[PDB]
RNA sequence: UAUACCUCUGCU
RNA sequence: AGUAGUAACAAGAGGG
């Protein structure tokens, strides 16, 4: 090494060494490259930890804030807002399960919610409801010299995950996520009070951003995921041994700013000795709707839906009685999935950033504050949207909305598929991009990577969505450029 | 109509909406179980790279230590690890040719370093493993370990008090044959009660072999990467030892010297800076072009570049690199390359096995997978048994090719760096040229040129001559395209650098520290963000607003005027109805929100001063709170962040009663460890009153080589002597506190 | 009394537990033991306080808590438990022991705090007496720079600071070092001062000096103002699109105001040059700018910075531009310039001086007490001194002051011994020249003689004191109103040049303070990219406007006064040729019909302002002196400076959109390409038949009408023809 | 063997 | 059952 000299060793071996190890760059396409391949299987399942567009509140007027009173007392107040109950009868079984249990489940939980005085309700444990808890489901810990010679013993099942394929509903749950409502959902705290310029229009700005998004749907679902995850953090937390009952609780204001509590329906949870930040605690959720599962019966595979009750509804002209569906459940969370479902109002930050971005990007250009234009200004003029007639355009405030319930969707449905699918398609897209800004793109392995970004796509629904809307978009910049 | 919200893409260019694409408001992926799977996976992967390389065992180890370095030149695309010691000290050569006296300064500055290091200095930075327990603990205490089984042993030059003659007793230690460590165990007494058995701990000294300690000595320990994202399957990473960190802390700070100057190389500066040196090189490249010239860039990722990087290369490097110093300087730092190619690796907790008729559960230590049967496992498994059981030495498995995420840094960068330095006008002389800018796996070049001919025939060039000094290129996820677009490290370049906001998403929360620092952090994290990314004053405002919320509701100190019902609620309202001047109250106390836009930048204490009733503000800031526990200067508001590995955050706040610290996990007094907490509890007892007679302690680490008691006698002496002298004190008092130093000096 | 802590001793060293420890581990090793613990840094802080706060007793704390507080409050709410903290003795607590403390615990004095917490309490002073101005929306480019984050940083190193600290908070046991300054003393007695008994940590002091005392950098992307006080409200500063006018609480720093003083003179004649009636462009603009809201008006008469820039502007604004004294003499500069150098030289004895050289060629005429003198300096260097005096001894004197102020090698390699001259301790300037009065002997003998022709009046001085007739020491000879024109040439009151706009310098770094001109001849923004965007920008905005006027009345559009900032960034001598050029090619495209590229027209345009000349010298790029580096803007196609992106509909100039043409302009486009080679057309892409392909230097040997290949750019090959007629 | 309790632990 | 996803949780350890 001391007494080493470069004479013209890196040429010498670069002349020795052989012609396949090349970077041979093929020249990028749009046109040429073709849609991404979707799995095949059965059809994917619904697997949040609350309904979406199907869920129903049993909802009363009441002025107390936005987290106040006895959350039990609030839930027996919005029970009482239902008159035509039933005796409850199994309408969509769930395939793998003792739906006998459920059925008995609903009645103890209701019997028990009638039954009870203080604050905390905690159920009784019940072999029906042990069962849907998973009490003792947990094999008994040994020494291995102790069963050293059994002879199923194996090591834990490791498999990759079964494919599933891409069923419509993923696509109308966001379709309505997108949406607006007749209530405001959020309910910001206070401000230091306005001096700067800069802060006034900042608030001017705000005004229009809190309008369009604390009516948006995916904000009723943001504070049902807090709520219920704070909830349950805290109940896990404090009563480790006990079946505590965790009415499922959203406080909105109408139209008219009248304050109103809502019931979506109960959360029983299990046992919750937590130790580490994947431990799981197995919950069993029970949720009223109006939905038929059996019209898109796919949708609800871990569902065992039940039919509780009927009540009175009017359309435009004609008027007609309704049953009421109560959808059970068993499912399972974790320290470090809550903790994130708790934080659900950072995707607040996520889309509004966005928007404000593009507002100042023009308001740059322009040379003025483009806000009321972009919002009062009324022009359809974002493509956020495909129908039978083709690319749809729609409004800053529509954006905001899409870009909200986009990013509610990342935190809700989160999954090493997204993880991976989402940090290989945007190099397809930077591809895509590049050879739409004339840039003259180049790949080496192109098919290696489809493969990395196809490896992603197992069984998550809103990852199948988002590769199809890749595709879709694909297709969509493919005819305009074509 | 369906809503598609990629459409957007349609107007809006990807890197103006590139936030839509980081799904980072929702929990990152996280391994249950074990990671020796993923450690196998990467031990074998590792030497299936090097495979054509030379098989030998070890005299001292007797570890299969395969070696591919100056090996078969290979003869497809795939993921090598055949290095060539001659192109890299061409490359290593061509950098000191091209910075005159670079080496020179950076190796001055590292002997004054060597020098003046005190062994302290080591009780900084991340955990290690401890190879006297077997397992990662703090480097403060596996030093102490280490020190004190060394102390207990014939080993004691470290007593001196600098880190040179601990890290020269390190390599002494490997010639002691016997090597005597205490081991711990729980026993079980007999007790009554006016009888109940009694658990207990108890000492038992063992005695460990050359081969033990040797492995033992240079073992890394693994785990799995946790919260990763970006990524479908998990990853392992790696622990270094206490021995090989003395070292490892010289030859990075070498590297980091090195680094320090070069425009080329990413390390170890800020995003904001890393975005200076992209301008900086894309700005001379294209002024020293021509108008008939193209340019391209590669936004570039280096595919398997831990597995591929050999540490008889870093040999190479280190040595060539120190060429013309002191022997001695240039022994020190070719420690760690070697101790790195004689390294072993730990495969973790090892399997668990379920019985399905049985219902029943059961543990197995990776070091019984040389002796168990392969009924149990899977084809998957079972095979990377059978391919690890052939390097697998005393529970580990020898790792002699390649690296591992987590041990080693920056170095590694310097030979990318001398790839891109290479492709100077000057040194090629070809038709093309190149520059760039390079951080470990992540690289971004510029290539120069007449014709796409030209360019392409600079891409194989540059290609081959990293394949030549074992850098692989990643042709699956690398891309290329005219100089004007690229990405780097998630930084997004369209004609200068655009915002990428989503990336920092996870930041915007409650940190956890405490109701003082956290209150700071989360004002800070929306104030930098403006700042840095792009986050507008109405989303910013947003953030505070949502920022108050998740604070009240995280510590149950919600506004004192609220109805809300939790465990401080009346004793907020108490604090509320009897505080007269309401907006001085911290939010932490039931207060409202001070902050906007303007505010940020300025600690809530602070800010809310002069509004509080002087009461209140003499109980929330009284220096003899207990709440609070004395911090030293180089800890005092300190915080940890991860963005890279982990960094310490400092914040601005002033010392309330809401600075506090949360309780101390516990499970450990279940554990055989439970002595530890006793030992701490002493140990701190002792410093807490060393500190009543060196004040000065505290703020200044006091450098003596001295008996801790004899320092404190001493002192003890003259402010009992000069507090009477030339002060005011009774020589009664004089007395009776020398009487007293010398009763206790008489014990002993 | 220092009691109670030897009975503390006493009864641990009673315990062999910890007497072992105490005996056994050093000074050296207490560090050691004191960060070893159990616990290990928290993974997910976040999480685990979320799940901790839901506990009763997730807080520790000193168990003294327990003689301090009750353990149950007036509600019946537990406030502290039995329960110890895992390695401690330490008492686990519950939330409401902190509230209960803040509402009814011991009160203490803290008044003096803000003292200690100086460094925070100045931000909120700053704020508080800050003021806000308008807020203005537009391009917002941002220089990645490194700048200071620590206003109030009494500048001084780690270890300097340390000292400082140790002396304040640790007097008795501080270690063992000198006090080096003034500067050090006075922020030591001033800070002793100010923290005099202050009920406090020692460790807080001590950490809030270490913050306070040392500077700290970062690298931040900054538009505008760079000044620390100006760093320290970025955020409320500045946006994407925004600007916040905003001037801070406090006093501005004499340097950064001479600092950014030099760079707005600059700018204004820079401008200026550019204007019919520079004069008169200039003084308006002088008139109407303010720096950090104040008028450069009342800067400039009562700021005596010397740079070229800065005279034009005294002299057009009619005061006297800087004489001064030095050594008993008055001098008085008559001709040349000198531009400032801060460094460090050895003497003889090799100590380290650190002055502040001036380079340049000046003329004095020096004054005063019994002999006067005209000097004629150099870069450290005395080109030659015409001396008269009514002594010898006055004339010796004035001679060795001025071989002193001439600051040459000759007279520091001539200083034997160390130079402490003071109890205020006088600048390397004087301390050399009370060397030199009370011993000149070496400095003679070492300054070196030449031979000169005889002349009547005029005599020589030698070393040893002799007047000689045809030998002298070197350089040295024994002898016994300002106006402004038009066009800013500075002339004297004989009608000689002192000062030319052709000399001032490019305006060099980023303004540290802000610099607001209110002037329809500048451009609301600042800096260059403002000028090339807010260039490009106008045209867009008024393109069709001036497409009829580019087809009917060119020579008025040209005339452009919108135009003029753009040529400032071109250099002197190429905007005359390149508007020619420019104006040829546009030419071109009237001459040649169907051609027509709007985007062609729109980004050469702004190049066309200015009287163009004759020359036919083809251009493949215009270059653009933008901060410091040439931009070279290609006249064929994209570039880093302007690049017409169709899939936004977009230019966007220098990263940033300037603004979308029209939709027409998309779908435009002819195989045959004007505008680009002077009296050459191009004709798509080239054949081979056309023989070996030429460069843009070998177009003058080609018949008018014949075809060729040419590498026009970007390593693209063309079909270039010569075209008939000369425009 | 089974059922009841009781103790410690929730990142170690 | 359910969570989950390349391996775990579905309490662990002790009074044996
Ligand atoms: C060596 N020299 C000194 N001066 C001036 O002589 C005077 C006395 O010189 P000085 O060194 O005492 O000045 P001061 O202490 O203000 O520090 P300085 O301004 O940084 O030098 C000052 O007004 C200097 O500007 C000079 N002025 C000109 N024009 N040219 C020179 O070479 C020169
Ligand atoms: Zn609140």
């Amino acid at each position: 090494v001391s007494s080493f000299k470069a004479n013209g060793n890196i040429e010498a071996k670069l002349g020795a060494m052989s012609e396949k190890v090349n970077a041979q760059i093929e020249s990028f396409d749009p046109r040429t490259i073709r849609e991404l391949e979707l799995p095949e299987g059965k059809f994917c399942t619904q697997r949040s930890k609350f309904l979406l567009m199907d869920a129903m509140k049993l909802s009363v007027l009441n002025p107390a804030h936005e987290g106040e009173g006895i959350p039990m007392k609030d839930a027996k107040a919005c029970l009482d807002t239902f008159w035509g109950w039933k005796k409850a009868t199994i309408i969509k079984k769930h395939e793998k399960g003792v739906n006998t249990n459920y059925l008995m489940i609903w009645e103890q939980l209701l019997e028990s919610i009638k039954e009870m005085e203080g604050k905390f309700l905690n159920l009784k444990k019940t072999n029906h409801l042990k069962w849907g808890l998973g009490e003792g489901q947990a094999p008994e810990k040994m020494d291995f010299e102790d069963c050293k010679e059994v002879p199923d013993l194996f090591q834990y099942k490791s498999e990759p995950p079964e494919k599933r394929k891409l069923a419509s509903w993923i696509q109308s749950e966001f379709n309505k996520a997108s949406e607006l409502t007749n209530s405001n959902w959020i309910e910001f705290d206070e401000l230091g009070n306005d001096v700067a310029p800069i802060e006034h229009i900042a608030s001017r700005r705000r005004n229009f951003f809190t309008a369009e998004v604390s009516q948006c749907r995916a904000s009723e679902y943001i504070m049902k995921a807090v709520y219920i995850n704070t909830a349950l953090l805290n109940s896990s937390c404090t009563a480790m041994e006990e079946y505590q009952v965790i009415p499922i609780i959203t406080k909105c204001r109408d139209t008219s700013g009248q304050r109103r509590t809502n019931l979506y329906g109960f959360i029983i949870k299990g046992r919750s000795h937590l130790r580490n930040d994947t431990d799981v605690v197995n919950f069993i959720s029970l949720e009223f709707s109006l939905t038929d599962p059996r019209n898109e019966i796919h949708k609800w595979e871990k569902y065992c839906v039940l039919e509780i009750g009927d009540m009175e509804i009017r359309t435009s002209i004609s008027t007609i009685m309704k049953p009421v569906y109560l959808y059970v459940r068993t499912n399972g969370t974790s320290k470090i999935k809550m903790k994130w479902g708790m934080e659900m109002r950072r995707c607040l930050l996520q889309s509004l950033q966005q928007v404000e971005s593009m507002i100042e990007a023009e308001s740059a250009v322009k040379e003025k504050d483009m806000t009321e234009p972009f919002f009062r200004n009324r022009e359809n003029d974002w493509p956020i949207g495909e129908s039978p007639q083709g690319i749809e355009k729609g409004t800053i405030g529509k954006v905001c909305r899409v870009l909200l319930a986009k990013s509610v969707f990342n935190s809700i449905y989160a999954s090493a598929q997204l993880e991976g699918f989402s940090a290989e398609s945007r190099k397809l897209l930077l591809l895509i991009q590049a050879f739409r800004d004339n840039l003259d793109p180049g790949t080496f392995d192109l098919k290696g990577l489809y493969e990395a970004i196809e490896e992603c796509i197992i069984n998550d629904p809103w990852v199948l969505l988002n590769a199809s809307w890749f595709n879709s978009f694909l297709k969509a910049v493919q005819l305009s450029m074509g | 109509m369906d809503v598609n919200p990629m459409l957007i893409f349609l107007k809006v260019p990807v890197q103006n909406a590139i936030s839509t694409t980081f799904p980072y408001t929702g929990d990152p992926p996280y391994s249950h179980g074990t990671g020796t799977g993923y450690t196998m996976d990467t031990v074998i992967r590792t030497h299936d790279y090097s495979s054509r390389g030379i098989w030998k065992t070890n005299s001292e180890t007797g570890a299969q230590q395969l070696n591919p370095i100056d090996g078969p030149l290979p003869e497809d695309n795939e993921p090598s690890g055949y290095a060539q010691t001659d192109c890299v000290l061409e490359l290593i050569e061509g950098l000191d040719r091209s910075h005159p006296g670079l080496f020179e300064t950076a190796c001055q500055e590292t002997i004054d370093a060597i020098q003046q290091t005190r062994v302290d200095k080591l009780t900084q930075g991340r955990q290690t493993y401890d190879w006297t327990l077997n397992r990662n603990q703090p480097a403060a205490t596996a030093l102490a370990n280490t020190i004190e089984v060394f102390r207990k042993n014939g080993y004691k030059l470290n007593e001196s008090g600098r880190l040179i003659d601990f890290l020269k007793d390190v390599l002494l230690s490997f010639e002691n044959d016997s090597m005597e460590v205490t081991t711990h165990f729980q026993k079980k007494k007999r007790i009554r009660d006016n009888m109940i058995t009694q658990r207990t701990i108890g000492k038992k000294r063992v005695k460990l072999t050359k081969k033990n300690y040797l492995i033992r000595a240079l073992t890394l320990n693994t785990m799995t990467k946790d919260a990763e994202r970006g990524k479908l399957k998990r990853r392992a990473i790696a622990t270094p030892g206490m021995q090989i960190r003395g070292f490892v802390y010289f030859v990075e700070l070498l590297a980091r010297n090195i680094c320090e100057r070069l425009e080329q190389s990413g390390l170890p500066v800020g995003g904001n800076e890393k975005k200076a040196k992209l301008a900086n090189v894309i700005k001379k490249m294209m002024a020293k072009s021509t108008d008939e010239e193209l340019s391209y860039t590669i936004t570039g990722d280096n595919t398997k570049w831990n597995e591929n990087q050999n540490p008889r290369i870093f040999l190479a490097m280190v040595l060539r690199i120190t060429a013309g110093q002191p022997e001695w300087f240039r022994d020190l730092l070719a420690v760690a390359p070697i101790m790195f190619s004689n390294k072993v690796a730990r495969l973790g907790r090892g399997y668990m096995f379920e019985s399905k008729s049985m219902h029943l559960r059961t543990q197995i230590s990776a070091e019984n997978l040389s002796d168990i049967n392969l009924r149990y496992f899977n084809e998957d498994t079972k095979k990377k048994i059978e391919k690890i059981r052939h390097l697998m030495v005393e529970g580990t498995a020898s790792l002699s090719p390649g690296m591992m995420m987590g041990m080693f840094n920056m170095l590694s960068t310097v030979l990318g760096v001398s790839v891109l330095n290479l492709g100077q006008r000057e040194i090629l002389k070809r038709t093309y040229w190149w520059d760039g800018l390079q951080s470990s796996d992540d690289f971004a070049l510029i290539i120069n040129g007449h014709f796409k001919e030209d360019i392409q025939q600079g891409v194989n060039h540059f290609y081959r001559t990293c394949k030549l000094v074992g850098i692989n290129m990643s042709q699956k996820k690398s891309y290329i395209n005219k100089t004007g677009t690229f990405e780097f490290t998630s930084f997004f370049y369209r004609y200068g650098f655009v915002a990428n906001f989503s990336m920092e998403l996870p930041s915007f929360g409650v940190a956890g520290n405490n109701e003082s620092a956290d209150m700071s952090i989360g004002t800070t994290v929306i104030k930098t963000n403006m700042i840095n990314n792009d986050l507008g004053p109405a989303t910013a405002q947003m953030a505070i607003q949502l920022f108050i919320k998740d604070y009240r509701y995280t510590y149950r100190c919600h506004r004192g005027d609220t109805n809300l019902e939790t465990r401080r609620t009346k004793s907020i309202k108490r604090l509320w109805t009897e505080t007269i001047s309401k907006a001085g109250l911290l939010v932490a106390d039931g207060g409202p929100n001070p902050y906007n836009l303007r505010n940020l930048h300025i600690p809530e204490v602070c800010l809310k001063w002069s509004l509080m009733d002087p009461d209140y503000r003499g109980r929330l800031c009284n220096p003899n709170n207990p709440f609070v526990h004395h911090m030293e200067v180089e800890s005092t508001n300190l915080a940890v962040v991860m963005p890279g590995p982990a960094k310490s955050l400092e914040y601005d706040a002033v010392a309330t009663t809401h600075s506090w610290t949360p309780k101390r996990n516990r499970s450990i007094l279940n554990t055989n460890q439970r002595g530890i907490l006793e030992d701490e509890r002493i140990y701190q007892k002792c410093c807490q009153v060393f500190e009543k007679f060196f004040p000065s302690s505290t703020y200044r680490r006091p450098i003596g080589m001295a008996s801790m008691l004899d320092a404190m006698l001493s002192r003890a002496r003259i402010d009992a002597r000069i507090d009477l002298e030339s002060g005011r004190i009774s020589s009664q008092d004089f007395s009776e506190i020398t009487n007293t130093c010398k009763a206790i000096e008489a014990l002993k | 009394s220092g009691m109670e802590r030897i009975k503390e001793l006493m009864e641990m060293v009673k315990n062999s537990r910890m007497r072992e420890i105490l005996t056994t581990t050093s000074v050296d090793h207490m560090a050691v033991i004191k960060k070893y613990t159990s616990g290990r840094q928290e993974k997910n802080p976040a999480l685990r306080m979320k799940w901790m706060m839901a506990m009763k007793y997730p807080i520790s704390a000193s168990s003294r808590i327990r003689e301090m507080i009750p353990e149950k409050d007036e509600d019946g709410n537990t406030l502290w438990t039995n329960t110890k903290d895992a390695g401690s003795n330490r008492v686990l607590v519950s939330p409401n022991a902190v509230t209960w403390w803040n509402r009814a615990g011991p009160v203490s004095d803290v008044v003096h705090y803000p003292r200690v917490y100086k460094m925070y309490f100045d931000r909120l002073e700053r704020l508080t007496h800050g003021t806000f101005g308008p807020v203005k929306f537009y391009n917002q480019v941002k220089v990645r720079k490194r700048v200071d984050i620590n206003p109030g940083h009494k500048d001084l190193t780690s270890r300097e600071a340390q000292e400082v600290i140790m002396e304040v908070v640790f007097p008795n046991e501080v270690g063992a070092r000198t006090l080096s300054s003034d500067a050090q003393l006075t922020i030591t007695k001033e800070k002793k001062e100010e923290l005099k008994n202050c009920k406090i940590s020692p460790i807080m002091v001590a950490y809030m000096l270490e913050r306070e005392l040392v500077r700290r950098t970062r690298f931040l992307p900054i538009a505008g103002a760079t000044s620390s006080t100006y760093v320290e409200v970025l955020h409320l500063t500045q946006g994407t699109c925004w600007e916040q006018q905003y001037t801070p609480g406090g006093e501005a720093e004499n340097d950064d105001l001479d600092q950014t003083l030099i760079i707005a003179s600059r700018n204004i004649v820079r401008r200026s040059i550019v204007a019919i009636d520079p004069l008169a462009s200039l003084l308006s603009m002088c008139h109407t700018t303010s720096i950090s809201s104040e008028p450069l008006v009342e800067i400039l008469r009562s700021n005596p910075t010397d740079e070229q820039a800065v005279n034009i502007c005294k002299a057009a604004l009619g005061i006297r531009i800087n004489s001064f004294s030095f050594g008993g003499y008055n001098f008085k500069r008559v001709k040349g310039s000198s531009q400032r150098t801060e460094k460090a030289v050895l003497t003889g004895n090799l100590q380290t001086l650190t002055m502040t050289i001036f380079e340049g060629y000046e003329e004095f005429n020096v004054s005063g007490k019994r002999a006067s003198a005209v000097l004629k300096k150099g870069a450290q260097r005395l080109i030659q001194a015409i001396i008269g005096g009514r002594t010898l001894e006055d004339i010796l004197n004035l001679m060795i002051t001025l071989m002193v102020f001439s600051q040459e090698e000759k007279m520091l390699k001539a200083v034997r011994g160390d130079l402490n001259f003071v109890n205020q301790r006088l600048n390397p300037m004087y301390q050399l020249l009370r060397h030199f009065q009370k011993d000149s002997s070496t400095l003679l003998k070492n300054w070196g003689t030449e031979e000169i022709d005889p002349i009547m009046g005029i005599a020589g001085i030698m070393p040893d004191g002799t007047i000689n007739k045809t030998q002298t020491l070197m350089g040295v000879r024994l002898s016994q109103r300002v106006n402004i024109d038009k066009y800013l040439r500075v002339r004297n009151e004989k009608g000689e040049l002192l000062i030319s706009p052709e000399e001032v310098s490019e305006a060099q770094g980023q303004e540290k303070l802000p610099i607001n001109y209110n002037s329809s001849l500048m451009w609301e923004v600042n800096g260059p990219e403002s000028i090339l965007t807010n260039t490009y920008h106008w045209i867009i905005k008024n393109w069709e406007l001036l497409k009829t006027q580019w087809m009917t009345d060119p020579t008025v559009l040209y005339n452009r006064i919108e135009f003029e900032p753009f040529q400032t960034l071109i250099p002197k001598g190429n905007r005359a040729i390149y508007s020619g050029f420019t104006r040829t090619l546009f030419q071109q495209m009237r001459d040649v019909e169907g051609t027509f590229d709007s985007i062609q027209i729109i980004k050469l345009l702004p190049f066309s302002a200015h009287p163009p000349s004759l020359g036919r010298t083809q251009f493949s790029s215009f270059t653009l002196n933008i901060r410091g580096a040439p931009l070279r803007l290609l006249i064929r196609g994209n570039s880093q400076v302007f690049n017409y992106n169709q899939m936004e509909n977009v230019i966007i100039v220098l990263g940033k959109s300037v603004g979308s043409p029209e939709r027409s302009i998309l779908t435009e486009s002819s195989s045959i390409e004007s505008a680009v080679l002077r009296g050459f057309l191009i004709l798509g892409k080239a054949n081979s038949k056309y023989g070996p392909v030429l460069t843009i230097g070998e177009l003058d040997k080609l018949g008018r009408g014949e075809k060729a290949n040419v590498l026009i750019g970007q390593g693209d090959t063309v079909l270039v023809m010569k075209r008939k007629r000369d425009s």
